DNA sequence: CACACACTCTCCAATTCTCTAA
DNA sequence: TTAGAGAATTGGAGAGTGTGTTTTTTTTTTTTTTT
């Protein structure tokens, strides 16, 4: 067997071997032997190397060879990983061959779908647009294992092209066999193998034309990283796809711009070439305590552990809760609450308790409802903002909608599942859309059986709704109810009602217009947004539960609420249900994860109690 | 079903042996090695099926049982030796070292093999591929430092106090060294039983997956080596020769470098040097490649008619012959899709006897300052020791030597000295006295003698393992007598017996591999220098050298400029460039394949531009011109003469080439 | 006659 | 002639959406609605074709029922020809195609929901409805198709699932933790136990206080939903006169009373229960709808929750918020216990032997003690008397 | 100064010269050789300008950048429903505004072939699009015949923007729909006119066969007609 | 159906080869 | 060693067996969920 070797392609190979043995880059550290070491750890085989890296070392000699030749390069890349991954230790290849695949990311610049030309195919870019479709994972054939009909020989390691390419002759000389074989699918190796179409962004896009469409493959551990929507930066060798139909397949035949032919196996029938990025790196640009803590560096912890040995820790998370809204103390307390939320327990018959916090911010027109609303659904995560509009043909909820077979919108009640549906306009949604949520705000499922389709779904949300008074200024000569369209069945399910009121007072203008202006020339938060956010993710993990007097306390202060509601000459309670001794429960483990305490004492069962009565003595 | 009782008796013994995690001996584990040894020996020489190998590989019996003894002997046989059943604890390492070099015994296949040998042959060089793989990559390969101790056992007595019986342990030991790290790939037999249909073998890599040619290349059994202190086991072995320990000795320490060039031993970001002059390179030959191609697209349609002599109107396509006349002779030139017949043509350890000057194998830096200074040390201890020790034994049995010997010393004895000398050459450091040894009279005449007793029976694989050490012969004869009578007696004996054979074979062996071909042009090279300094006559040994098959077969090497290197152009253009005004001798140089291989020389799509080749070699093509446009302006039957091959006739002899 | 031990002990590679 | 295994209680429980090419050939736990499934064909099981050159018998190679059978050469001779099956001596099996469609409860909000065919192979053919929610047991192969690779352009290969056990966990969605493919089966122990236990006086009692028992209160709505959950006896009279044997309850009561709680536990507890609520459920949705099929193009017939909870019971969560004419079509179901469809030339009369338990709401959403019950609530007496 | 390659070479300024009047003609009527052989003039007259002013520069450099011309303002502006089959690799200039362009189609320049049994590769060049594969290996110590499989990712490749033109609503008969033409754009002016501009285009009315049937060789006798663009305004 | 493609089955004279020629 | 008489083999055209198409989802009803 005489072989010729590309004597640059082992210099490569060299280079790649002391850039990855070697680096060591802000004390002095060999970081890809680390990240080889980390590899061994955890059996994973993705190799992250930045290009800055390997452009700075060698003085980009190295670097423009990979930019240039990447497709040729990398066989002899992954050899020289080979090398040193088993020079530092030998842990890899019931033997099971571990394929690597090498990751190169950080590129000095950023093409687009219409920056594509044919002159940089076999080299590395860095495409970014939004992902519009993602296929399955299919597993592909990467190095297949015949086993020859008769003779029963063994060819091994074919390597695969976009065909179905298998072994012509057998090793034996004594087998004949130029078109038969059997593939043996167990000693073969297959790979994780994804087609997502990805399109030019928005802000790219030349006005009026249509936007230019590409097909990137995924492949290995970068599979299922690029949902749809999300706007990505791959980067990978740019290839193209011939027509494999033209080439010939064993269970196809050809079917019917400009197309070459004269090849050997293609006979009288020509090929024509398509371009299609091969992704090899992704990214998007657009749990016990104990646990959190692990994850949590030292310097973060130092801040939450100031937080949580302070003494006025629920004032100042109070007054640091949408920092850019003057006054309303209640309504940042309300909202500091619903994002800690209850403890959502199931009883052993199965039956779910709710544990969210639902809360209805209504208000004059010129208040700072919607203000709340956007502070929300831009800092509590997996949450989502819309209105009783409707834009969308699926309502609040969901719909099915037939495809040209029945499938589910999501709407909005189900995009923020295990979040806060912040609701504006509340108001403005009709009688008839509000029937629809009755369901999804107390049993958190929404049930359809529609045509072919039936489901029961998931809606885990808290909605913070937003509605303004009937007859567009609050009356406060009537009682909330009749300053309200909502009726008494959804009225219930709202654990806090916040009254806010744009009084005509001649001084309040002024700390309102002086705090506006100043907010535009430029507030002081005690905890900022990002330090806020790990205490709120550190008391989530309380549970906390009742002590026996809290009990009491909590039984006691439910019978002076329904005695206060009693109305009618047959005692018919009609505001306060047993909803709303659930409602104080919530609020206690919600107040009691504020003071990051796992026992919740009377004392917050009273400012539970205090929060449900400021909502209901509006009279 | 006698196939699968077998297995059946494998796996058997499989479990029972024992397993894991610490690997424990089951009951009647001397019992079952002895009887999966008495197996395997009946089925290898008594029976020739090479089956039980097969499936002992199968279960994987030499990675998940056989090398766990021996490793967990090793750290047992480390603490016997640091403290201060020893004898049932060492026996045990005997059977599986001994199962080990049996396995790893190297498969030969011949025309008097079985066709079951053949058919497993290609089913087991995979196989045996595998073993080197997990054994190098056993947390550093340590095996061998246990092999190492079923050597010194039986060494560290006295020599004179050897045993009749514990002599074969050393070369049972000693093979398995030479079997481990003479692993190769095989070759693709291809059934050739039907004519091939229109699409060559897919895949030639004849490895299974759990084999890399990363994790089997000579740089990892080196590295094994260093990492397991066997250098200094093969350094004590040879510094105790003051017989049995030398045939396998030989091909021990010569394997790893039967193909291994000294050129990658000194240089003359480092690696990224190189890199960017092969970038630099490659982007040149690229920049060559695209001046063909049009500016605009294949399907631009550039048309055009050559009214060439006759007034004919031949057509042919493409707008590149717009801009040259030439360019569209060449594109009538390869149009024809018809061509001829070209014919064409290793049994022992693959080497010279079959790579190419390219197949250098990557060496790590650190690798490769190991190895230079490994070999040394081997030279300055017992080189020329070991090489008087089987001077005895190769003075008898000459015609008792199989085939293998042959490759197996010769090329070890040519490398090495060759690497002597230019080690020498590029350092003055070391003496010429270190290798000036092998000037011995009776071993010079011995491998003489062997060199043409090889002519006569058609091996040429064994002559050409002949050549390369008469290169270094010349080449030491050279050097000894430059840097100063013993190198006369060793050059003085080709007056007119070898004569004829060094005369010979260039023109016969030009219908062979291109090595052959190389090493006689090496041999003309060094011998119209060596005796260059005394001149039996210079104008009579080179009356011999102008014949035309020995241009013919000079000229048959240019025709690869896309693989020659400076050294290999330098020579076969000295060799004419020697006798322009030395012996003038130019007629016979009057074919026009030279004129085609000069053309190529000079267009850009040959010879570097940037290099050091070109220049002097354009220079004399353009005194070349000169030369043949005066004796072709002189004659004008000349101008259709220069393609007819010369004639035997007397008067035209000294008519057409001496110009009267 | 392979006890669960031997089982677990995969001799043949797959 | 022989007896297959259906493994059960798989730990490592997978969806649609993170298999892997490591998980070939070995045993997954996949979860996914039912959404096609084609009749049961017989399938090959030993094929034992005939030579039609020179010889009579070929062997008897197993059908992997996922890639055709290879023949090749002919052992009679090396010549290759047509090949044809022997009916003599031939073996069928039983096959059907599923195609897995993972669930809306499992799939992220708002993204597509991915698919995997299964294959059934016998005795678990027409084991799960479509439309069904189950859990699937089987290997996880894949075979070549050169369809798939023409589109894809990819050596890319087509996975498939072949069943080995199917547990159904439609409308028993909050019975995790528990054991076996039917959580309903009883041993022969179990069956003693609900004997001893059941010769008890007051086991009714005991019965009626064990229906919610997280609920506190509400005894004659328990004994209600009992007394719906145990059913009664459907007569048929000569095979003429037909007489319904299942209860149907009405819960209809102010907010906040436990009405969807006892909804919720009656869907966990009964064997088929589905549940459905308000709007959220269209007429031909409760009963039955016809479609076109997408790939065979004609009118076919697909039930809805009352034929899915046939024998069972459906949950009809605020039932005075459904449409008057989607409330309408569920009288015949109700009080027939069949579902009549004459639509697209499709006349066939369903059975739907359901249960209904309906939660309402009194109109103003608080129940007025001094009026009348008609006048409490917008049904009507054809409704009301169901 | 700018390192550029295209030349924006008006058609008049032939006239306007004495001996280059019979070279417009030939323009005019043979476009192909004549563009050619202008190229091929400009890379010649660059290099030997670079030579005679002693302006020092990179030879290689100058001789490896392709060198184009873009005669533009060929002759009067044609009519797209005016285009008679005798103006068939003719020179012809087009008004109208673009309807869509399609992405870039990768078209074959230079082939690639591996030997699959001793692993040489060597580059064919394809001409009219027709691959010339190797019969055997060049190599004469390998020379297997059928061992060359092409790779395709390692080919050299052009771009090609099929670009579907529509006739000038100002200029169309008021009766009909404005007709199309269908573009053709080559390594260079791609993505050089978006969809909605309006352009005056001129290029070789060209027309190729098209393929009755995929599989046989069996061509249809209508012709499909395109327009091969050398510059765009 | 049949004309064109791809390819297995099959076959003599020009191309290579080594015993007897000059 | 040379010009010339003898064996020995196998590639390039052709006999022949079996293929592969043309071949199609528009427009019109009927249903169903939203509107
Ligand atoms: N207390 C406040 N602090 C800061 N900004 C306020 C405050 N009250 C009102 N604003 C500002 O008043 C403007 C209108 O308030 P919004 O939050 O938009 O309420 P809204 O959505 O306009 O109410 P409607 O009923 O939907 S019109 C915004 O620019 C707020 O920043
Ligand atoms: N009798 C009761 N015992 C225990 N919990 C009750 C009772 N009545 C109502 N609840 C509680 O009221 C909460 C809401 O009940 P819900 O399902 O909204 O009833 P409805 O739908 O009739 O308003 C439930 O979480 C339930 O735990
Ligand atoms: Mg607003
Ligand atoms: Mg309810
Ligand atoms: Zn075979
Ligand atoms: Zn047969
Ligand atoms: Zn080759």
């Amino acid at each position: 067997v005489k072989k010729v070797d590309d004597v640059t392609g082992e210099k490569v190979r060299e280079a790649f071997e002391q850039f990855l043995e070697d680096f060591s880059v802000g004390e002095v550290e060999k970081v890809y032997r680390a990240q080889i070491e980390f590899m061994k750890i955890y059996d994973l085989n993705t190799i992250y190397i930045d290009y800055q890296h390997l452009s700075m070392r060698e003085n980009g000699a190295l670097a423009m060879a990979i930019s240039e030749q990447y497709y040729r390069f990398l066989p002899f890349l992954q050899k020289g990983l080979r090398r040193v991954v088993r020079k530092y230790a030998p842990e890899l290849l019931e033997q099971t061959e571990r394929v690597f695949q090498i990751s190169f990311f950080n590129l000095p610049t950023v093409h687009r779908i219409r920056d594509i030309r044919s002159e940089k195919i076999g080299s590395l870019l860095s495409i970014s647009g939004t992902v519009t479709r993602t296929s399955e994972v299919r597993p592909e054939l990467y190095k297949a294992s015949f086993t020859c009909d008769m003779c029963r020989a063994i060819v091994d390691n074919v390597e695969q092209s976009f065909k179905y390419t298998e072994p012509t002759f057998c090793p034996n000389p004594s087998c004949e066999n130029r078109a038969f074989w059997t593939l043996n699918v167990t000693r073969s190796r297959f790979l994780d193998w994804q087609k997502v179409r990805i399109q030019e962004n928005a802000n790219e896009i030349p006005t009026g034309s249509m936007p230019r469409t590409l097909d990137v493959i995924l492949r290995g551990d970068s599979v299922e990283r690029a949902k749809p929507g999300d706007r990505c930066k791959f980067t990978g060798v740019e290839i193209v796809v011939p027509d494999v139909t033209q080439l010939g397949l064993p269970g196809v035949k050809p079917s019917s711009n400009s197309g070459v032919t004269g090849l050997r196996s293609l006979g009288v029938r020509d090929l024509t070439y398509k371009i299609s990025f091969l992704a090899c790196h992704v990214i998007s640009i657009g749990r016990d305590q104990e646990v959190f803590l692990n994850s949590l560096s030292s310097d973060e912890i130092n801040e939450l552990k100031e937080m949580v040995k302070d003494e006025h820790i629920y004032d100042k998370l109070v007054r640091s809760i949408a920092p850019a809204v003057f006054g309303h103390e209640a309504v940042k307390k309300g909202i500091l609450l619903q994002m800690l939320g209850g403890v959502h327990k199931s009883t052993v018959e199965g039956i779910k308790l709710r544990g969210d916090i639902n809360i209805c911010v209504v208000g004059d027109p010129s208040t700072s409802k919607s203000q709340f609303l956007k502070y929300v659904v831009g800092f509590a995560p997996r949450s989502v903002y819309t209105s009783g509009k409707a834009s969308s043909a699926a309502g609040l909820t969901a719909a099915v909608v037939r495809d040209e077979d029945y499938t589910i919108e999501a709407g909005a009640l189900m995009l923020a599942d295990n979040g806060i549906c912040c609701i504006d306009e509340f108001d403005k949604m009709d009688i008839s859309d509000q029937v629809a949520i009755h369901e999804a705000m107390e049993q958190q499922t929404i049930s359809i059986a529609k045509a072919g389709i039936h489901a029961t779904l998931n809606a885990r949300t808290s909605i913070l709704a937003a509605a303004n008074p009937v007859g567009g200024r609050y009356n406060r000569k009537l009682s909330l109810r009749g300053n309200l369209n909502m009726t008494a069945p959804i009225m219930s399910r709202f654990d806090l009602f916040f009254v806010i009121l744009d009084d005509c007072n001649e001084k309040i203008d002024t700390e309102l217009a002086s705090h506006i202006v100043d907010l535009h020339m430029k507030i002081e938060p005690p905890f900022s947004a990002e330090q806020l956010r790990r205490y709120i993710k550190y008391a989530r993990t309380f549970k906390p539960i009742l002590t026996k007097e809290a009990r009491s306390y909590l039984v006691e202060k439910y019978k002076e609420l329904r005695k206060d509601d009693a109305q009618g000459f047959s005692r018919s309670s009609y505001r306060i249900t047993v909803r709303q001794l659930e409602s104080m429960i919530r609020l206690s483990e919600a107040i009691a994860r504020a003071n990051c305490v796992d026992e919740i004492t009377p004392s917050f069962i009273a400012e539970a109690y205090d929060l449900l009565r400021q909502s209901i003595i509006r009279v | 079903f006698s196939l699968t009782v077998l297995r059946a008796r494998i796996a058997l013994l499989a479990t029972a042996i024992g397993g894991p995690p610490p690997y424990k001996l089951g009951d009647d584990c001397l019992a079952c090695l002895k009887d999966l040894k008495r197996w395997f020996k009946l089925v290898d020489d008594q029976q020739k099926r090479w089956d039980v190998a097969m499936a002992v590989a199968e279960y994987r019996i030499l990675t998940d049982d056989l090398l766990p003894i021996l490793i967990d002997w090793e750290n047992k046989c480390s603490l016997a030796a640091k403290l201060a059943n020893k004898a049932y604890y060492d026996k045990i390492a005997l059977n599986c070292l001994q199962l080990l070099v049996l396995m790893t015994w190297p498969l030969i296949v011949t025309e008097q093999s079985s066709s079951n040998q053949i058919t497993l042959y290609g089913e087991l060089k995979k196989h045996q591929l595998v073993y080197k793989k997990t054994i190098l990559s056993m947390e550093s390969g340590k095996v061998l430092r246990a092999a190492i101790r079923l050597a010194l056992d039986v060494i560290k007595i006295d020599r004179l106090s050897r045993t009749p019986r514990d002599n074969m342990v050393l070369k049972l030991v000693l093979n398995f060294f030479r079997n481990v790290i003479a692993i190769e790939p095989g070759e693709f037999t291809i059934n050739t039983k039907k004519s091939m249909p229109k699409k060559g073998i897919t895949s030639i890599d004849t490895l299974p997956p759990n084999v890399s040619m990363d994790d089997i290349s000579l740089n990892t059994v080196i590295s094994s080596f260093h990492k397991n202190k066997v250098f200094g086991f093969l350094l004590t072995l040879t510094s105790s020769l003051s017989d049995f320990i030398n045939i396998p000795l030989l091909e021990i320490m010569f394997y790893f470098t039967k193909d291994v060039n000294q050129e990658l031993l000194f240089p003359r970001t480092s690696a990224g040097f190189e890199l960017s002059k092969l970038l630099q390179k490659e982007h040149q030959m690229r920049k060559n490649v695209i001046k063909h191609t049009s500016a605009r697209h294949s399907r631009f349609g550039g048309l055009l008619s050559i009214q060439t002599p006759d007034k004919t109107r031949l057509t042919v396509s493409g707008s590149q012959a717009l801009v040259d006349e030439k360019i569209a002779l060449q594109k009538l030139d390869d149009s024809k899709k018809w061509n001829k017949r070209i014919i064409k043509k290793e049994g022992l350890p693959n080497s010279l006897l079959n790579s190419q000057t390219g197949k250098a194998i990557f060496f790590t830096e650190s690798n490769g300052k190991h190895f230079k200074e490994f070999i040394n040390n081997f030279i300055d201890s017992g080189f020329n020791i070991l090489l008087h020790s089987v001077t005895n034994y190769f003075t008898t049995e000459q015609d008792r030597m199989v085939t293998l010997e042959q490759v197996e010393y010769l090329l070890f004895f040519a490398w090495f000295v060759k690497y002597q000398l230019l080690r020498s050459k590029i350092d003055n450091s070391a003496d010429i006295k270190q290798v000036s040894e092998a000037l011995k009279e009776v071993t010079f005449i011995l491998v003489s003698s062997l060199l043409r007793s090889a002519y006569d029976l058609k091996n040429w694989t064994v002559t050409h393992a002949g050549m390369i050490a008469f290169n270094e012969l010349l080449n030491l004869v050279s050097r000894t007598k430059a840097a100063q009578d013993i190198e006369f007696i060793v050059s003085r004996l080709f007056s007119d017996e070898r004569i004829q054979l060094l005369s010979n074979l260039p023109k016969i062996g030009s219908k062979y591999s291109l090595q052959f071909m190389k090493s006689c042009i090496e041999l003309t090279h060094s011998v119209l220098k060596v005796l260059e300094q005394y001149s039996v006559n210079f104008q009579k040994v080179q009356a011999n050298y102008m014949t035309e098959p020995v241009i013919e077969t000079y000229i048959n090497f240019l025709e690869r400029f896309r693989e020659l290197e400076d050294d290999s152009i330098k020579k076969v253009f000295s060799f004419f460039h020697r006798v322009f005004v030395q012996a003038k001798e130019q007629a016979l140089l009057f074919r026009f394949d030279l004129i085609i291989l000069l053309r190529e020389m000079l267009s850009p799509d040959g010879l570097d531009r940037m290099s050091r080749s070109r220049k002097y070699v354009s220079q004399f093509s353009d005194y070349f011109l000169a030369r043949l446009k005066k004796r072709l302006k002189k004659s004008p039957a000349w101008f259709v003469g220069l393609l007819f091959p010369p004639l035997h006739n007397s008067e035209v002899g000294f008519y057409q080439r001496y110009g009267e | 006659e392979l006890t669960l031990e031997s089982l677990s002990n995969v001799k043949a590679n797959s | 002639s022989e007896i297959h295994v259906r493994i059960s209680d798989f730990p490592t429980i997978y969806s649609l959406r993170e298999l892997r090419e490591s998980n070939l050939s070995s045993l997954v736990r996949v979860t996914g609605v039912v959404t096609r499934r084609t009749g049961v064909f017989p399938q090959l099981k030993y094929v034992k074709f005939n030579c039609l050159k020179c010889g009579s018998i070929l062997g008897p190679f197993f059908q992997d029922s996922n890639e055709e059978i290879r023949i090749s050469f002919c052992t009679n001779c090396k010549s290759k020809g047509p090949f044809r099956v022997n009916g003599e001596k031939t073996v069928y099996r039983n096959y059907q195609r599923v195609t897995l469609q993972e669930a809306p409860g499992t799939v992220p909000p708002g993204r597509l929901p991915r698919h995997r065919e299964v294959i059934l192979l016998a005795d678990l053919v027409d084991v799960s409805k479509p439309g069904e929610e189950v859990e699937v047991t089987g290997i996880y192969k894949n075979n070549y198709d050169g369809n798939l690779n023409a589109k894809n352009g990819f050596p890319v290969f087509a996975t498939i699932i072949e069943a080995n056990s199917i547990k159904r966990r439609e409308g028993n969605t909050a019975n995790e933790g528990e054991e076996g493919l039917d959580v309903f089966s009883w041993t022969e122990e179990e069956e003693r136990e609900f004997r001893k236990i059941s010769r008890d006086r007051g086991i009714i009692d005991k019965i009626i206080s064990s229906m919610a028992p997280s609920i506190y209160g509400h005894r004659d709505i328990k004994t209600a939903v009992a007394c719906s959950l145990f059913g009664g006896v459907p007569k048929n009279v000569n095979g003429k006169h037909s007489i319904r044997g299942d209860i149907n309850v009405l819960l209809l009561g102010d907010p906040g009373t436990a009405k969807s709680q006892i909804l919720k536990y009656v869907e966990k507890t009964a064997h088929r229960a589905v549940f459905a609520t308000g709007q959220g459920a269209s007429a031909v949705g409760l009963t039955a709808s016809v479609r076109k099929d997408p790939i065979t193009k004609e009118w076919t017939l697909e039930g809805g929750a009352l034929v899915l909870a046939d024998k069972g019971v459906c949950l009809i969560d605020e039932f005075d918020k459904m449409n008057d004419q989607d409330r309408t079509s569920i009288h015949e179901a109700m009080e027939q216990q069949s579902i009549s469809i004459s639509k697209a030339g499709i006349v066939t009369t369903l059975q739907a032997r359901c249960s209904i338990i309906a939660a309402a709401n009194p109109n103003g959403g608080r129940y007025n003690s001094t009026l009348p019950l008609a006048q409490n609530v917008s049904l009507t007496e054809p409704i009301l008397s169901r | 100064e700018l390192g550029t390659s295209n030349l924006n070479l008006d058609a008049r300024n032939l006239l306007a010269y004495k001996q280059t009047e019979d070279l417009y003609h030939q323009l005019l009527n043979y476009p192909q050789e004549v563009i050619s052989i202008m190229d091929q003039t400009i890379k010649d007259c660059m290099v030997s300008l670079i030579v005679d002013n002693n302006l020092d520069y990179d030879l290689d450099e100058i001789e490896t950048k392709f060198y184009k011309v873009r005669p533009y303002n060929v002759g009067s502006c044609k009519g797209m429903r005016e285009l008679n089959p005798n103006d068939i690799d003719k020179l012809i200039n087009l008004k109208g505004l673009v309807l869509r362009s399609t992405p870039v189609i990768p078209d074959m320049k230079v082939a690639f072939f591996k030997c699959n049994v001793c692993d040489h590769t060597m580059a064919v060049e394809i001409d009219r699009g027709v691959i010339q594969e190797p019969a055997r290996c060049e190599r004469i110590d390998c020379n297997e015949p059928n061992s060359m499989s092409l790779i395709h990712n390692r080919c050299s490749f052009a771009d090609k923007q099929v670009i579907k033109l529509q006739e000038t609503p100002d200029f169309v008969p008021d009766g009909q729909t404005p007709h199309s033409i269908s573009l053709c754009v080559y390594d260079e002016l791609v993505d050089s006119c978006r969809a909605g501009d309006r352009i005056e285009v001129t290029g070789t009315f060209r027309s190729i066969p098209i393929r009755a049937n995929s599989r046989q060789r069996v061509l249809k006798s209508l012709y499909k007609t395109y327009v091969d663009v050398v510059h765009v305004k």
